[PDB]
C-alpha cells in the first residue's frame, strides 16, 4: 500500500498507510480528522452540520488492526470493528475459565443487542470510545474495570487506565490535540473479582439519558470483604462518571444486606438528577441505577456461592 | 380461477432482486434538478427575514422559492387553511417556508442548511392540556347520545372515572416521501409522478396552486413503498413544491424526503386524551358510560374531522351498552397537522373502551374474559349509532381462538409463574375487535376502472387504487381473470394514472379491493356482453380467435366499470343512516413475561382468529393481519415521539424511534382465518382487511397490564381491586414506574416509603 | 492532486478519477452508477435498506473475507481495493433469482418491497460466510433491518429453510 | 374533472390537419361549453385501443362521431343536477354529480355503416360518401427552356 | 358554438414560438443512447459478412 | 491547448471551453442548450428549419448587422462574438409572442407547425434589416424555407400586413 490523497469541493482526504505517516499528517495537521468506519463521522457532518476540510483514514494501518493476547489481558487496535471484537472475546470465553472472563462477558452483554451486523462490521472500537457519548454502552465497562489505552504521536507514547478523568466534559477525552488511540487492552479478571454490564432497554434522544452501566468488585482473598468497588455510569450526566463517593465508603465492608442499602443510599444521592435534567425520565432513571445494582448484588452473592 | 389461492403478491420477484421501481428510482432526465424544503425551527413565530446569501454561494444552487413566486395560489389543504409556503407567521417547527433548488440532492441539502430565518416568537400552544386550558379547537363538538345517562348511573352498583391519554405515532414506510415533477413548456401542461395514495388531490393541488385548468395535469403512481394512510393527503406538502419548482425553472425537478424531514413535517396518528366515566353492576355489566375524546389535531383541519368522526363510532367495541354519551374536539395546536394512519381514529377509541372495561372487570374482582364475554353484542343488536349487526362474527372467532390458544390452561401457567417468581411477572390477556367498513364521509365511496383487451388477446386493467404494499393490483389482476374466464397471465396492471381513472377517492378506509374489485367486475361484464355473439357462433373457439372476431366486426373492445356503495348515509341529526357497509371482526390473545427490575419485557406468544369472509387470496389476507397486528404492537408498546417544551420533536430517525424489528415479535405468533363465513356484501364474499387487525395489538398492552397487576400484588400493596392509569405507549418507562416497590419508593436506601 | 480511487461493483472494475471524500456509497451507487436496487430508508444507520455485501482480501488475516455494511454511511474513499456485492449483483428475473430471492418472494416476505434488498443482502452476507447456518444466526443476522409491512414471521419463516 | 375542466382522448392523431382542434369545437358544441374548457394532450395506446390509422380522410368523421357520443353520456349523467340547479354553472353540475357518485368518465365509440363491397359480386357500398371538386390552372410555357409560370 | 368558424389550429401560437414539441424535443434521460441503422448498399444480395 | 469559444444566445453568454470543430450551431442549440424551438429538417441547407438570426458588428462598414443562417451547417468555431437569436429570443406564449410569431398563427400560417420557426426566423431578419418591406422583399425573404403543408398563400398572405 502507499499514501493516497482525495480532494474534494470542501474537504482533503489522506489514506494513512503506515504509523509513522499517521503520526507525520498529525503533526503537521493536528486539526485533521481520523475516520474510519465514519458511523459517528458521518451522522455528525450530515445531521449537526459538522465540516472537517481534512480527513486522515488510519484503517490500512497493521497497527491499529492487531488483536494481541498478553499476561494481562486482550489488546485490540483502536481501528477492529465491533464485529471482530465480539468474536474474539466470544472464542475466549468459550476456551477460557469463568473466572478470568468476567470483563470479557461484560463487554459482550453490551454488544449483545447493540446495531444490525451492518454498524458492527465497520464501527470501530476506538471510534466509539473516543466518539465519548454520553450513552456509548462501551465505556461505562472500560472505566468500571480499568481497561488500558496506549496513546501515541510524534515523539510521544503513553498507557493509562481509563478511569473517570478520562473523560472531563461533553464529547471530550483526554487527549491531545495530536494524540490518536493506538490500542486498547481489555484485561482478565483476577481471583475474587466479579463484573457485570446492564443498559436500559430504550432511547428517546441522540445521545443522552440512555442508562448503561459497567460494575466491578474485588474482595480481598477468599473472603466477602469488599477490597475495590467501581461502579460507572452512561445516561446519569453530560458524560461517563463513576459514583466514586458512594463505592469509596464501601471498602473493607462485608457484601450483605448493610452493603446494599448503604450503595442505593449513596446512588440516589451522588447520581440525583433535577427535574428539568436533559432527557427527563427522571424517576425511571434514578430507579435504574438502583435496579441494576440490586442485580449486581445478587448476581455476586450467586457466584460467590 | 385463482380467487382463494395464496397466489404471490405479482411484484414479489421484482421486489426481492431490486428491480421493481419506486419513485426515486426512476431515472432523471439530463437537467433535471433537486429540491430541498426550507423549514421553521420554531413552534409559533413572526417570520422577519429569510437570508439567502450563504445559500447562493453554494455550487449548483439554483434558486430559492418562496409564497412571492406562486403563480396561481398559496392557499392550500384538504380544508384550505394551510398555506404552501408559510408567509407571515410559522405555526409549527417543521412548518415549510421555502425551498431551495440546485444541481444536485447534496447541493440542495448543503443550501438548505445555511438558510438564515429570523423570529419573533409568538405564545405557542403544544399539548391537549394547553389546548383545553386555551380554548383552541377546530369546529364545534362532536357527539353521539343513546338512552338516559342519568337513570343508567342511578341503576349502577359501581361507578370508575379517570382519564387516559394515547401517544400518537410516525408512519415510518420504508420509502419517504417522493415527486417528479416534468413541465412539458406547452399550454401548462405538467406530469409527475408520485409516491402517493392520492393522485386526485396531488392533481387538484398541483393545478390549484399554479393556477391551470385540472386537464393540464397528468399524476401517475405505479408503486409506494408503504403508505398507511400518512400519503393519503400529505404528500402534497412535498408534491406542491416540486411542482412550484418545475414551473419556475422549466426543468423537471424532484424531491425525496430523508427520514428525519419526513418525521419531522408530514404529521402522524392524532394523540389522544380521554375523560371517562362508566357505570357497572357487580356482575360487570355495564348500564352507563360517558367519554369525552379530545384529539391533538396539529396546525391544520386535514382528516382531523373524520377521523374523530371513526373514534366516536368505534367508542363501544364489541360492547352493548343501553346508555352512553361520546363527545369528540379537535384540538388546534402548533405541531405539524396530523393524518391519517392506519386504524384512522379507530385504534384510539378502542384503546379507551379496552381500559375501562379492564377497569370493570377488575373492579368487580371477575375473570376478564367472562365480563368481555357477558357484555358482547349478540347478532342482530343495535350498536350506540343504531346500526344493525348482521353478521356478528365476534362469538365464534372467540370461542375458537380460546380454544385453539389454550387460554385456560395457559392462564393457569401464569399464575404458577407469576407464584414462583419475585422480580418477573407474566400476564396474558384475550381481546375482541370490531371495524366499521366504508368512508364515513359517504361520497368517497365511490370506485372507477378502465379496461382494454388488445387484438392479441391480452387485457390492460386500470382502476382508481394504487399500490402500497398491500397487493391491491394483485387481487384485481385474480379478480379480472375470474370474471373473464381466462388466465392470470394475459392481464396486466401497470400503474395508476388520473387520464385512465379521473376523480378517484384516496386508496383509504381498508374498502379498495371491495371498491374497486366491484368496478373491475362490472367492466368485465361489459366485455362478456359485448363477446357473447361471437363466443355463441364459435363455442369451441378460443378467447384470443373471440377476441379478433369482435374486433374485425367493429366491437369496441374497451370500457368503463363503476361502483358506489348503495345504502349509506348516517345523520348525526338523528342518529340514524348506515355509517357502514358492514363490519370486520377478530380477537387476539397475548402473552408476555416482564423484568419488574428493567420495564424489559419479552412477547411470549400471540394468537390470532380474523374474519375476513371468503378470503380472495388468504396469503395475502394473513401478511394484512400480521402487519397490522406488529403496527400495532408498536403504536401501544414500542413507539415514543417526544418533543422538546418548545415544540421540537426530538425523535427523529430510528436510533431514537423504535419501529418493532425482528427481535420484537411474539415468538409464537398464529394467526387463523375464520372458515365458512362469506361476506354477501363485498366482492366474491370477501371482507376489508387492511386496517381492522391493527388494535388486535393492544392484546399485548393488557397482557402488558395483567403482569404490572401481578408485579403489584407481589410489591406495592394488599389492594386487589386497585385501579392504577397505564398511557399508551407502555414504554420501558412506564413499565417499570409502575412496579412500584423498595427501589422506585427509595425504600431500599432506608426511607420511609409506599411499598 | 489527487490519487485515483479503484474499487469493484458486482464484479465490475470501477475507476473513480475524481473521488470526492463526501460521497457515500449509496450515493455513488444510485446516482453515478444507475443501480437502484439499493435503497434510501433513512441515512442513519438504522434500517437496513441500504444493506450490500463488502469483500476485500485482508492482508493481515491473508484470507479474503465477506460482510455487511450500510452504504448509507460509508464513503467511497474507505472502498480503495474493496469489491461492493448488491441485490443486483446476486440474481435477476431476467436470468436467474438467487436461492435468497426466490425464497424471501415466494414465502410471501415482501409486501410494499422497499425493504426486501437490504434484508436479501443480509441474508446472503451470512451464506456467504456460513453456508450451514443455524436457525439462531439466521434471527441474528436481521438486527439491522427494518419492515414495516410485514410482521417479519414470513421472512423468517422462508429462511429457516437455509438452516442446519 | 372535479373544476368543470374536461380531458378528451381519442384513436386519432394530430400531423398538421388540426383533428385536435376540430375535436374541440365538436366537444364543445355537443357539452354546450366554451372551448376553453376543453383541453387534448396526446394519442395514447392505454386510452383509445386498437385504433385504426390516422388515415382515409375520416378522422374528422369518425372520432367526431366517437366524442360526440361520449358527450351525450356525460350530458344525460348531468341532467338532474342541472334541474336541481338551474340558475348554476358547468362547474356547480359537475360537483354536484361528483359528491352524489355520478361517474364523469366515459367511451363513446363509432363504426361506419352499411359497408362491404364485394369484388366476387359487384356490389355492395364501397365508400360512405364522395368528396367533389373542380380547378382551373393557367399556365406560360418557355418553348426554349422547359421552364414555366402557374399564372 | 365554434363549429363553422375559422378557429386558429389550437397549438398554431405555440408552433410559431417553437414551444410545441415534437419527438426530438423531448429532453434526453441522463442515460440515453442514440441509434443509427445500417443499411443495404445493394438492390439485391446475399449477406457474405458483417464486420 | 484551447482557446475559449465565447458567443452569445438570446442575449446570454456561452462559454465553450472544449469546442469541438465540427460541432453545429444546431447540434449546440438543441443538445448542448437545451433550446428546441431549432429543428433539423435536412442538414444540407435546402429546407430552412433550422434558421436562425446571427448578430455582429463590421468594421469595414462600422454598424452591427443582422443576417439569416443555416444552423444546420453553422461550425459554432466560426461565431466566436457573435450573437444567436432563435425563436425562442423574440417571443414566447409564456409572456408575449413578437408580431411575427402573432401572425403567422393567426393567419393559418402554421399546420404542422415544424417549419414555422425557421420562416418566423426568417421574416423577422428581414424586418430588423427593413421595418417597412415592400411586398417583393416578403416573398424573397423565403427562397430557403420550404413548408409541406400550407401550400404558402396563407404564410405571404398574413405577412404582406407588413408590406407598404
Ligand atoms: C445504527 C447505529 C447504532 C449504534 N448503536 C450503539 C449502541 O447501542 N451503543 C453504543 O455505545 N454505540 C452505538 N453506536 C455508535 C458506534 O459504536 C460508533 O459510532 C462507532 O463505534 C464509531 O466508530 P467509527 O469507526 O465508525 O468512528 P468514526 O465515525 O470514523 O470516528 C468517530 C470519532 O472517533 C475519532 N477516532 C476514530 N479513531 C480514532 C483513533 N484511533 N484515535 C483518535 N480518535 C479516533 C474520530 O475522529 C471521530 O471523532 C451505533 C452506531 C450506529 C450507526
Ligand atoms: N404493505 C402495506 N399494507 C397496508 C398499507 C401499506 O401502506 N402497505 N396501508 C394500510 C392502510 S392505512 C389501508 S387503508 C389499506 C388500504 O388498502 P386496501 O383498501 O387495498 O386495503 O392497506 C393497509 N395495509
Ligand atoms: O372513514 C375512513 C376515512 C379514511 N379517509 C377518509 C377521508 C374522509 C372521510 C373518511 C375517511
Ligand atoms: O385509511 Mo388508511 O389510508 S389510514
Ligand atoms: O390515407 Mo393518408 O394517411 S395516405
Ligand atoms: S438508509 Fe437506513 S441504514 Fe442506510
Ligand atoms: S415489505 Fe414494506 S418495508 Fe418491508
Ligand atoms: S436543417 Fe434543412 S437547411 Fe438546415
Ligand atoms: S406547417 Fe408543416 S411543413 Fe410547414
Amino acid at each position: 500500500p502507499k499514501q493516497l490523497r482525495f480532494e474534494g469541493e470542501r474537504v482533503t482526504w489522506i489514506q494513512a498507510s503506515t504509523l509513522k505517516e499517521l503520526l507525520d499528517l498529525k503533526a503537521q495537521h493536528p486539526e485533521a480528522k481520523l475516520v474510519v468506519g465514519n458511523t459517528e463521522i458521518g451522522i455528525e457532518m450530515k445531521f449537526k452540520n459538522q465540516l472537517f476540510p481534512m480527513i486522515i483514514c488510519p484503517a490500512w494501518i497493521p497497527e491499529l488492526n492487531a488483536v494481541e493476547h498478553g499476561p494481562e489481558g486482550i489488546s485490540f487496535g483502536a481501528a477492529c470493528a465491533l464485529s471482530s471484537v465480539e468474536k474474539t472475546l466470544l472464542e475466549a470465553v468459550a476456551k477460557l475459565p469463568t473466572q478470568k472472563t468476567e470483563v470479557f462477558r461484560g463487554v459482550l452483554e453490551q454488544l449483545r443487542w447493540f446495531a444490525g451486523k451492518q454498524v458492527k462490521s465497520v464501527a470501530s472500537l476506538g471510534g466509539n470510545i473516543i466518539t465519548a457519548s454520553p450513552i456509548s454502552d462501551l465505556n461505562p465497562v472500560f472505566m468500571a474495570s480499568g481497561t488500558k489505552l496506549t496513546i501515541v504521536s510524534r515523539g510521544t507514547r503513553r498507557t493509562v487506565p481509563m478511569d473517570h478523568t478520562f473523560f472531563p466534559s461533553y464529547r471530550k477525552t483526554l487527549l491531545g490535540p495530536e494524540e490518536i488511540l493506538l490500542s486498547i487492552e481489555i484485561p482478565y479478571s483476577r481471583e475474587d473479582e466479579f463484573f457485570s454490564a446492564f443498559k436500559q432497554a430504550s432511547r428517546r434522544e441522540d445521545d443522552i439519558a440512555k442508562v448503561t452501566c459497567g460494575m466491578r468488585v474485588l474482595f480481598q482473598p477468599g473472603s466477602m470483604q469488599v477490597k475495590e468497588l467501581a461502579l460507572c455510569y452512561g445516561g446519569m450526566a453530560d458524560r461517563t462518571i463513576s459514583a466514586l463517593k458512594t463505592t469509596q465508603k464501601q471498602l473493607s465492608k462485608f457484601w450483605n444486606e448493610k452493603l446494599l442499602q448503604d450503595v442505593c443510599a449513596g446512588l440516589a444521592e451522588e447520581l440525583s438528577l433535577s427535574p428539568d435534567a436533559p432527557g427527563g425520565m427522571i424517576e425511571f432513571r434514578r430507579t435504574l441505577t438502583l435496579s441494576f445494582f440490586f442485580k449486581f448484588y445478587l448476581t455476586v452473592l450467586k457466584k460467590l456461592g | 380461477d385463482t380467487v382463494g389461492r395464496p397466489l404471490p403478491h405479482l411484484a414479489a420477484a421484482m421486489q426481492a432482486s431490486g428491480e421493481a421501481v419506486y419513485c426515486d428510482d426512476i431515472p432523471r432526465y439530463e437537467n433535471e434538478l433537486f429540491l430541498r424544503l426550507v423549514t421553521s425551527t420554531r413552534a409559533h413565530a413572526k417570520i422577519k427575514s429569510i437570508d439567502v446569501s450563504e445559500a447562493q454561494k453554494v455550487p449548483g444552487f439554483v434558486c430559492f422559492l418562496s409564497a412571492d413566486d406562486i403563480p396561481g395560489s398559496n392557499e392550500t389543504g384538504l380544508f384550505n387553511d394551510e398555506t404552501v409556503f408559510a408567509k407571515d407567521t410559522v405555526t409549527c417547527v417543521g412548518h415549510i417556508i421555502g425551498a431551495v433548488v440546485a444541481d444536485t440532492p447534496e447541493h440542495a441539502e448543503r443550501a438548505a442548511h445555511v438558510v438564515k430565518v429570523t423570529y419573533e416568537d409568538l405564545p405557542a400552544i403544544i399539548t391537549i392540556e394547553d389546548a383545553i386550558k386555551n380554548n383552541s379547537f377546530y369546529g364545534s363538538e362532536l357527539k353521539i347520545e343513546k338512552g338516559d345517562l342519568k337513570k343508567g348511573f342511578s341503576e349502577a352498583d359501581n361507578v370508575v372515572s379517570g382519564e387516559l391519554y394515547i401517544g400518537g405515532q410516525d408512519h415510518f414506510y420504508l420509502e419517504t416521501h417522493c415527486t417528479i415533477a416534468i413541465p412539458k413548456g406547452e399550454e401548462g401542461e405538467m406530469e409527475l409522478f408520485v409516491s402517493t395514495q392520492n393522485a386526485m388531490k396531488t392533481q387538484s393541488f398541483v393545478a390549484k396552486m399554479l393556477g391551470v385548468p385540472v386537464n393540464r395535469i397528468l399524476v401517475r403512481v405505479k408503486r409506494m413503498g408503504g403508505g398507511f394512510g400518512g400519503k393519503e393527503t400529505r404528500s402534497t406538502l412535498v408534491s406542491v413544491a416540486v411542482a412550484l419548482a418545475a414551473y419556475k425553472t422549466g426543468h423537471p425537478v424532484r424531491c425525496m424526503l430523508d427520514r428525519n424531514e419526513d418525521m419531522l413535517i408530514t404529521g402522524g396518528r392524532h394523540p389522544f386524551l380521554a375523560r371517562y366515566k362508566v357505570g357497572f353492576m357487580k356482575t360487570g355489566t355495564i348500564v352507563a358510560l360517558e367519554v369525552d375524546h379530545y384529539s391533538n389535531a396539529g396546525n391544520s383541519r386535514d382528516l382531523s374531522h373524520s377521523i374523530m368522526e371513526r373514534a366516536l363510532f368505534h367508542m363501544d367495541n364489541c360492547y352493548k351498552i343501553p346508555n352512553i354519551r361520546g363527545t369528540g374536539r379537535l384540538c388546534k395546536t402548533n405541531l405539524s397537522s396530523n393524518t391519517a394512519f392506519r386504524g384512522f381514529g379507530g385504534p384510539q377509541a378502542l384503546f379507551i373502551a379496552e381500559n375501562w372495561m379492564s377497569e370493570v372487570a377488575v373492579t368487580c374482582g371477575l375473570p376478564a374474559e367472562e365480563v368481555r364475554w357477558k357484555n358482547m353484542y349478540k347478532e342482530g343488536d343495535l350498536t350506540h349509532f343504531n346500526q344493525r349487526l348482521e353478521g356478528f362474527s365476534v362469538p365464534r372467532c372467540w370461542d375458537e381462538c380460546l380454544k385453539s390458544s389454550q387460554y385456560y390452561a395457559r392462564k393457569s401457567e401464569v399464575d404458577k409463574f407469576n407464584k414462583e417468581n419475585c422480580w418477573k411477572k407474566r400476564g396474558l390477556c384475550i381481546i375482541p375487535t370490531k371495524f366499521g367498513i366504508s368512508f364515513t364521509v359517504p361520497f368517497l365511496n365511490q370506485a372507477g376502472a378502465l379496461i382494454h383487451v388488445y387484438t392479441d388477446g391480452s387485457v390492460l386493467v386500470s382502476h382508481g387504487g394504487t399500490e402500497m404494499g398491500q397487493g391491491l393490483h394483485t387481487k384485481m389482476v385474480q379478480v379480472a381473470s375470474k370474471a373473464l374466464k381466462i388466465p392470470i397471465s394475459k392481464i396486466y396492471i401497470s400503474e395508476t394514472s388520473t387520464n385512465t381513472v379521473p376523480n378517484s377517492s384516496p386508496t383509504a378506509a381498508s374498502v379498495s379491493t371491495d371498491i374497486y374489485g366491484q368496478a373491475v367486475y362490472e367492466a368485465c361484464q361489459t366485455i362478456l356482453k359485448r363477446l357473447e355473439p361471437f363466443k355463441k357462433k364459435n363455442p369451441d373457439g378460443s378467447w384470443e380467435d373471440w377476441v379478433m372476431a369482435a374486433y374485425q366486426d367493429r366491437v369496441s373492445l374497451s370500457t368503463t366499470g363503476f361502483y358506489r356503495t348503495p345504502n349509506l348515509g348516517y345523520s348525526f341529526e338523528t342518529n340514524s343512516g348506515n355509517a357502514f357497509h358492514y363490519f370486520t371482526y377478530g380477537v387476539a390473545c397475548s402473552e408476555v413475561e416482564i423484568d419488574c427490575l428493567t420495564g424489559d419485557h419479552k412477547n411470549l406468544r400471540t394468537d390470532i382468529v380474523m374474519d375476513v369472509g371468503s378470503s380472495l387470496n388468504p396469503a395475502i389476507d394473513i401478511g394484512q393481519v400480521e402487519g397490522a397486528f406488529v403496527q400495532g404492537l408498536g403504536l401501544f408498546t414500542l413507539e415514543e415521539l417526544h418533543y422538546s417544551p418548545e415544540g421540537s420533536l426530538h425523535t427523529r430517525g430510528p436510533s431514537t424511534y423504535k419501529i418493532p424489528a425482528f427481535g420484537s415479535i411474539p415468538t409464537e405468533f398464529r394467526v387463523s382465518l375464520l372458515r365458512d363465513c362469506p361476506n354477501k356484501k363485498a366482492i366474491y364474499a370477501s371482507k376489508a382487511v387492511g386496517e381492522p387487525p391493527l388494535f388486535l395489538g393492544a392484546s399485548v398492552f393488557f397482557a402488558i397490564k395483567d403482569a404490572i397487576r401481578a408485579a403489584r400484588a407481589q410489591h406495592t400493596n394488599n389492594n386487589t381491586k386497585e385501579l392504577f392509569r397505564l398511557d399508551s405507549p407502555a414504554t420501558p418507562e412506564k413499565i417499570r414506574n409502575a412496579c412500584v416497590d423498595k427501589f422506585t419508593t427509595l425504600c431500599v436506601t432506608g426511607a420511609p416509603g409506599n411499598c | 492532486t489527487a490519487d485515483e480511487l479503484v474499487f469493484f461493483v458486482n464484479g465490475k472494475k470501477v475507476v473513480e478519477k475524481n473521488a470526492d471524500p463526501e460521497t457515500t456509497l449509496l450515493a455513488y451507487l444510485r446516482r453515478k452508477l444507475g443501480l437502484r436496487g439499493t435503497k434510501l430508508g433513512c441515512g442513519e444507520g438504522g434500517c437496513g435498506a441500504c444493506t450490500v455485501m463488502l469483500s476485500k482480501y485482508d492482508r493481515l488475516q491473508d484470507k479474503i473475507i465477506h460482510f455487511s455494511a450500510n452504504a448509507c454511511l460509508a464513503p467511497i474513499c474507505t472502498l480503495h481495493h474493496v469489491a461492493v456485492t448488491t441485490v443486483e449483483g446476486i440474481g435477476s428475473t431476467k436470468t436467474r433469482l438467487h436461492p435468497v430471492q426466490e425464497r424471501i418472494a415466494k414465502s410471501h416476505g415482501s409486501q410494499c418491497g422497499f425493504c426486501t434488498p437490504g434484508i436479501v443482502m443480509s441474508m446472503y452476507t451470512l451464506l456467504r460466510n456460513q453456508p450451514e447456518p443455524t436457525v439462531e444466526e439466521i434471527e441474528d443476522a436481521f438486527q439491522g433491518n427494518l419492515c414495516r409491512c410485514t410482521g417479519y414471521r414470513p421472512i423468517l419463516q422462508g429462511f429457516r429453510t437455509f438452516a442446519k
